[PDB]
């Protein structure tokens, strides 16, 4: 099993209490003793923001539902101080996720003081340490299964909903990390890898192969739209063109494989041998053009052992004719998967520490 | 068809489950 995960982008200490302590008292009087609520709670969201995007991660819950806290908060505090005329004077500088920069002299970083930055690369480091957390399941039990499936399309939805909105959301040029381009393409990997998650479920599961081979059909298409997104792209790194290759061919076979099994049920023998060479052929060119990204000898194997077995019979017995590919039906296409919408609160039994402003 | 029911049905139950 091979996934693609992203690395959460950098961010620098900001102190966001010193900034706020300020705009607080103008028509709401109280100089006295009462501010001073909105006070030790508007640092403990400066604190927050430490936590969220401050240390090394834990691959696990508990982190990740800081960082979707923390998002929940900064979209709450937005019209608090009416941001249409941006008088709050705070600064946060992000490193882009991917880009190296070269080591003539550091990173790629941008500065914005601004609360529409803030929330789009918190929102970013939440569908990335979702991706991280995806990819580290057991896909050998289906309670792995079901949080690999449930993370995947939550971070799929939430780079779509930083595609939307980047432009909108900031004042200048994002970084190439979050601006469009990328951040759709990262959607359709991880909704591509979500669909993988309900084959290898409907798998586990062995469910029908009518429907196992529909499920890698959809998976095979994710997979395809993804890759041609990267084609002539260098952003996203090395490892995930040639993965994403590998797995629109791997996914196909799959399909053919599995639809393979429905022809013999219905002794559809010459159909049967046509899609297990298909599959055949698919599982050669990904062995011998991406062998340092999978390994696909036991699927190899498999299909080599059917097809062996099905050659035998027809030329011995039935002596079906072995039809060309374009004169069989195609694979239906079943899809169990949506980007989930980002709706404030995402974060569990979300209380907003602002709530009565 | 009468498991293509009771296959993509249980999958439809497990996504909502999320």
């Amino acid at each position: 099993a091979t996934f693609i995960s992203v690395q959460l982008k950098k961010t620098s200490e900001v102190d966001l209490a010193k900034p706020l302590v300020k705009f607080i008292q103008q028509t709401y009087p109280s100089g006295g003793e009462e501010q001073a609520q909105y006070c030790r709670a508007a640092e403990e969201l400066s604190k927050l923001r430490r936590a969220a995007v401050g240390r090394p991660l834990d691959k696990h819950e508990g982190a990740l539902e800081t960082l979707l806290r923390y998002y929940d908060q900064i979209c709450s505090i937005e019209p608090k101080f009416p941001f249409s005329e941006n008088q709050i004077c705070l600064t946060f500088t992000w490193k882009d996720a991917f880009d190296k920069g070269s080591l003539f002299g550091g990173s790629v970083k941008l500065a914005l003081a601004s609360l529409g930055y803030e929330k789009s690369c918190v929102l970013f480091n939440c569908a990335a340490l979702a991706s991280q957390i995806a990819a580290e399941q057991n896909l050998d039990n289906d309670e792995g299964l079901k949080i690999a499936a449930k993370h995947y399309q939550f971070a799929s939805g939430a780079f779509l909903h930083i595609k939307e909105t980047v432009l909108s959301a900031l004042s200048r040029e994002p970084t190439v990390d979050i601006s469009p381009d990328t951040v759709g393409t990262l959607s359709l990997i991880m909704l591509a890898q979500a669909q993988e998650v309900f084959f290898l479920k409907a798998t586990r599961d062995k469910m029908k192969d009518a429907i196992i081979a529909k499920l890698a059909n959809q998976a095979a298409d994710y997979f395809g739209d993804a890759f041609k997104q990267c084609q002539y792209k260098d952003t996203l790194p090395k490892e995930v063109f040639p993965v994403l290759a590998a797995k629109h061919c791997i996914m196909q076979a799959n399909a053919e494989y599995h639809q393979s099994i429905l022809a013999k049920q219905q002794k559809k023998f010459g159909e049967e041998i046509a899609r297990l060479q298909h599959a055949a052929e698919l599982i050669k060119t990904v062995a011998s053009r991406y062998d340092e990204y999978v390994n696909v000898k036991d699927f190899s194997d498999k299909i080599n052992r059917a097809l062996a077995a099905a050659k035998k019979d027809n030329d011995f017995i039935y002596h079906d004719r072995v039809p060309d590919l374009k004169d069989l039906d195609p694979i239906g296409k079943a899809t169990l998967v949506k980007s989930t919408p980002v709706n404030v609160p995402i974060s569990q039994k979300f209380t907003d520490l602002f709530e009565k402003m | 068809k009468e498991e293509e029911d009771d296959d993509m049905k249980e999958l439809e139950n497990w996504a909502g489950s999320m």
